[PDB]
């Protein structure tokens, strides 16, 4: 146990460690590093504070453990002191009950399961012998042994015994309980022989077994029926000693814990100070006022909302410094109309993705582990469902949203905003598209198209923002030069972009244009210039992402047509409810595979993560992974 | 191919075991006893008399016939798979000749497990003087740990230290070279191996603490430098920090004859996953590995019968 | 229905290869990747997500050949 | 029935052709899984609802055929 | 239904079609799938029931083919 104070643990970034240790140091605050490379071999901790410690973790891990036994538990909360003799005390008790209790019932539902089990055969056996084991004049072997043994057996103990043995058997089902009975002085042979059958002497093993038959057999009826009366008592106690204690266990196992990381935290600044992160002893005086600011870069220990809550989780990414251009930060907002758009459904699509979100943002008991959705019920990781009950509401959102996009889409095809189509239809709206035939089908294939491009022409100004602002210089030379080529690759374009509508505001225009691209690549010499293609095959893949985003998009609106409207023979009438044999079952196939549609605009974003337009990875580098960062 | 007919090799092959009550008995068999059912079992084949080298012998042998033939069948990729298991034992016999070689202790008296390379090729290298020759010997027929001996004695020519940052150097080619496959089987015991070879070293050096990678051998999977630093340090607690890890009979394990039987029976595991493994190496690995476990059994409890050593002096070490 | 134009013809052949080639693509392209992952569902409900992750970049072709079937589409 | 234009003559065939061809596609992705799968079921009862629910995404290919073969048929 | 029409010859060709091409298929999917399992029953008795199971699932591709073929002669 320390000199008086709590101790206060963080860690983070360089640019928190200056602001972190600015916060602790001017109070009064001690024994503070980063501050000096280790005067805190000059706080090294004595072996008798590393042995509080070895005591601590005892304890610590005895509530644990004996939770567990127990069969509860306790969860990590917020630091808090008692004592250490109080504790361990106060484990004690408990922990002799629950173990001792716990045991005990092991064993009585071991007592049971080998008492009934070995009470028929015991039986059988008994009531054939009539007792014999009793008797040292005869010997009584009993052996079970069943009717696919019985020749066998019978041939080999022939052939030691004769007829001097005596071979019966009573059935025990599906063979029998047998006795070979011989003579004293036979007993080595008679074992022997039912050995090279296969068979052997049988009776329990152990203690009880050795007892009469007769004997055993009345103990076996005896400890079937006994043990499961006594074990509700061992398992009463045992339930009820985690029904009373388990916040007691908890407080107890906290407040151990606290001290066990507390401990090792004193331990490792004494020590040799880390380095960006922080560390310090912080009083009972100084404690509060340093926490409740935290400028958003480190981990502590203590001693409209659609727009909002995801991008709230990105603002803490933002805060980071450990490079010269700027955090990576702006992928929330990127991924909200797509997220929502995704779902542009018709009637049986978008329009019915409301049931899920009213159960998953409400509770939802309907299911076999989903019960109360707050409480993350699951045949999966229960932990990992708690985390993104925020998301429920999230996605909830989504769920209202997307079926928003289903009547601007269903401009194009019925309503009102672009498009003059009736406002609402009278039998099935969306019978069939608009969209399915080639003119509105048509403006909805260049309307994915644009979009990949749209997400590389951001990528590239990042990317000479990084190579300017960070001075690699390799990567300020790409990230402008780059962009040289460009303005010929429109040119190329038009004449089959609009076909008819142009292809001649450009032309040769290339020649000069291509030209510009590579100026500087070659300035920087670059020993490998070719491989600036792949630079290119990503705009095709950012716009392939898009446009399957879109065509599987439209494809699961169309199920609901040829799964609820019209499509058998030319389309007709009664297809209708022909179809509603299908109907029912179309709707729930579809809800499952739409999901995976929305981790195209994720895979469209891991295009533009990893390819060095205001990152810190690339394929690792110091830094966790952006697939934690985005999640909730 | 021919991993159709090496299963099948093995189908057949797995059959002349001496049970598990062979074992059984050899606890109340005396060494007469016990030599009379060895006599009468696989190694009586190559058991002539009665007498504790001979069951030895014999028991080299019978591994011998039965799967000491193999190395020569190299050419499937399993045949190399199987070529870099006994590689490794064999690396232990080359240290074997490498330190006699040094000693003036003769070329002779180093037994050498089936090898890949002939006896010859072991003649030469003992007999090609220089670290480097010898080396250059093994290289001859090609051995991936002739160049690694070379590459090891690259920077200098200290015998004993060659062998040892060989050790380490030879099981990271391993750790490629096994990689080199697919035939997980074979991988996965390994990669246990070194978690296993991790533990034992850590805890013959376990007080010691120093720089612990010279002696962390690399691709823990469950393991680290510093778990094994750890128990290098004597903190024992690793080992129930390394629990819920595969390996469990490990845990609150405090020697090392204890250690290595949890360690076996881990392993030991992993090999019986094989049984019925197609190109899956199982199915032949899981047989070696019978062989040899058998041949643990043999030799422990044929000085246990010999000596008439207790059935309580086994009775740790012939199961697990 | 009935007696089909020239034209309708040459690309309602076309159509099919489409269709086929990228469907019996995916499910290939799932299969072999399908059949590495199997220790891991069983070690780590939690990381299970890997082997599943992979399927997904395959999933896109299928889905293609319904683009250029689309802008085909009122000519077959 | 009876005679047939060319709209229907090509979908004659191909409502055959879709019939044979999503087996073979079926068939194949699940020959490395359905390989690969098995030892898990020996190990895990448990986890068996979980293999029950892993062998299916490719197997959609036959269930496209039934629906396309009606529709053919009325154009027929 | 017998001879016909130009539609006819087009369907009677493709009904057989539609039951060879699935028949490879599901033979091919057993012999992979097949050949792993019986090591794993060997040690698992337990399964039998689940082995009914299973085996079943490729050879669904051949009930297909008897609807289509039915429903198009010997329904026609």
């Amino acid at each position: 146990m320390i000199a008086p104070m709590e101790k206060l643990v963080l860690a983070g970034p360089k640019g928190r460690a200056k602001e972190l240790l600015q916060s602790l140091q001017q109070a009064g605050v001690v024994h503070l590093e980063t501050l000096r490379p280790e005067a805190l071999s000059a706080y090294q901790l004595s072996p008798e504070e590393r042995a509080e410690l070895r005591r601590w973790e005892a304890v610590s891990a005895g509530a644990e453990h004996t939770l567990s036994l127990l069969g509860l538990e306790a969860e990590p909360a917020r630091p808090f002191p008692e004592g250490l003799e109080a504790a361990e005390k106060a484990l004690s008790p408990i922990q002799a009950h629950a173990e001792g209790l716990t045991r005990q019932k092991q064993e009585l539902e071991e007592e049971l399961a080998l008492a009934q089990a070995y009470l028929e055969p015991l039986e059988r056996l008994a009531a054939l012998a009539h007792g014999l084991d009793k008797s040292p004049f005869l010997r009584v072997i009993p052996f079970l042994l069943t009717e696919k043994e019985l020749p066998l057996v019978e041939e080999a103990l022939r052939k030691a015994l004769e007829d001097r043995y005596l071979l019966a058997h009573e059935a025990y089902a599906g063979g029998v309980a047998a006795l070979v009975v011989v003579h004293r002085k036979e007993v080595d042979q008679a074992k022997a022989a039912l050995s090279r059958a296969g068979v052997a002497e049988l009776r329990l093993p152990g203690a009880l077994g050795e007892l009469p038959l007769s004997e055993a057999a009345r103990r076996l009826k005896e400890r079937a029926e006994a043990a499961p009366r006594e074990l509700s008592e061992v398992r009463q106690h045992l339930a009820k000693l985690a029904r009373e204690s388990a916040s007691t266990l908890q407080s107890l196992w906290t407040r151990a814990q606290d001290e066990v990381a507390r401990l090792k935290a004193l331990e490792e600044l004494a020590s040799g100070r880390f380095g960006f992160a922080l560390l310090g002893y912080v009083p009972v005086k100084a404690k509060p006022k340093v926490e409740e600011a935290l400028a958003r870069h480190k981990e502590s220990v203590v001693y409209n909302p659609p727009w909002a809550k995801p991008f709230e989780l990105l603002v803490s990414f933002l805060n980071t410094p450990k490079y010269g251009t700027f955090d990576p930060t702006p992928v929330v907002p990127v991924f909200f109309p797509f997220w929502f758009g995704m779902i542009v459904g018709d009637i049986g699509y978008a329009l019915l993705f409301y049931l899920v979100g009213r159960w998953l943002s409400g509770y939802v008991k309907r299911n076999e582990p989903l019960v109360i959705d707050l409480f993350a019920l699951k045949l999966k990781p229960q932990v990992i469902g708690k985390l993104v009950h925020i998301l429920n509401w999230m996605v909830f959102w989504t769920v209202v949203w997307g079926v928003i996009y289903g009547e601007f889409f269903g401009t194009f095809l019925e309503h009102l905003g672009v498009f003059g189509t009736p406002e609402h239809p009278g039998l099935i709206p969306i019978l069939i598209h608009r969209i399915d035939t080639a003119k509105t089908a048509n403006l909805l294939i260049l309307l994915s198209v644009a979009f990949g491009v749209v997400l590389v022409f951001f990528g590239l100004a990042l990317r000479a923002y990084l190579g300017l602002k960070h001075r690699h210089m390799a990567h300020f030379w790409e990230g402008v030069g780059y962009l040289g080529g460009l303005v010929g690759v429109l040119a190329l374009a038009a004449s089959y972009l609009g076909n008819l509508q142009a292809g001649w505001l450009q032309g040769l225009m290339y020649l000069g244009f291509g030209v510009f691209l590579l100026a500087v690549l070659m300035s920087r010499i670059w020993l490998m210039i070719p491989e600036i293609f792949t630079q290119a095959g990503h705009i095709l893949s950012h716009i392939r992402i898009y446009a399957v985003g879109a065509a599987g998009g439209i494809l699961a609106g169309l199920l609901t047509d040829v799964g609820f409207a019209l499509a058998e023979r030319l389309g007709l009438l009664g297809v209708l409810l022909g179809l509603l044999v299908a109907g029912v079952l179309h709707l729930l196939i579809l809800l499952l595979t739409t999901l995976g549609h929305m981790l195209q605009p994720i895979r469209l974003l891991w295009v533009e993560f990893f390819t060095k337009f205001g990152f810190y990875e690339e394929n690792g580098r110091p830094y966790r992974p952006f697939k934690s960062v985005r999640e909730a | 191919d021919d991993f159709a007919y090496l299963n099948a090799r093995v189908r057949v092959r797995r059959g002349t075991l001496l049970k598990e009550s062979f074992f059984q008995e050899a606890l109340d068999l005396s060494f007469a006893d016990f030599l009379r059912l060895l006599s009468e079992t696989v190694y009586g084949g190559e058991l002539a008399g009665q007498g504790l080298p001979d069951v030895d012998r014999a028991v080299l042998r019978t591994q011998a016939k039965l799967v000491g033939d193999l190395p020569r069948l190299v050419t499937g990729e399993a045949r190399e798979a199987v070529r870099l298991l006994l590689l490794r034992n064999d690396l232990h016999n080359l240290q074997a000749l490498l330190r006699a070689k040094a000693t003036g202790r003769p070329f002779e008296e180093v037994l050498l497990l089936p090898g890949t390379l002939r006896e010859e090729v072991w003649r030469q290298a003992y007999e090609a003087q220089d670290p480097a020759g010898m080396a250059q010997v093994l290289a001859v027929p090609g051995h991936p740990l002739a160049r690694a001996l070379r590459a090891v004695l690259r920077e200098t020519q200290d015998l004993a230290r060659v062998e040892a940052l060989l050790a380490k150097r030879f099981f990271e080619d391993v750790a490629k070279a096994a990689k080199g496959l697919d035939q997980p089987a074979l991988r996965d015991y390994l990669a246990l191996e070194v978690d296993a070879e991790n533990l034992r070293t850590a805890f013959k050096l376990q007080g010691s603490g120093l720089a612990p990678d010279a002696f962390f051998l690399k691709g823990g999977r469950f393991v680290d430098r510093v778990r094994f630093a750890r128990l290098m340090e004597g903190d024992y607690a690793v080992l129930d920090e390394l629990s819920g890890t595969p390996f469990s009979g490990l845990s609150g394990v405090r020697d090392l004859k204890a250690l290595e039987r949890g360690l076996r029976c881990v392993l030991l595991k992993e090999a019986k996953k094989g049984v019925q493994d197609p190109l899956g190496v199982g199915l032949v690995l899981a047989y070696v590995k019978e062989r040899e476990w058998e041949a643990v059994r043999l030799r422990l409890l044929a000085r246990r019968a010999y000596f008439g050593l207790p059935r309580a002096q086994v009775e740790e070490e012939v199961v697990c | 229905a009935a007696s089909g134009g020239l034209d309708r013809g040459l690309i309602a052949v076309g159509m099919g290869l489409a269709v086929g080639l990228a469907a019996l693509g995916t499910g290939v392209a799932q299969a072999r990747i399908g059949a590495a992952g199997v220790g891991a569902i069983a070690e780590d409900r939690s990381n299970f997500g890997t082997a599943l992750i992979f399927l997904l970049l395959p999933e896109t072709l299928v889905i293609f050949g319904l683009l250029i079937a689309f802008i085909l589409n009122g000519r077959l």
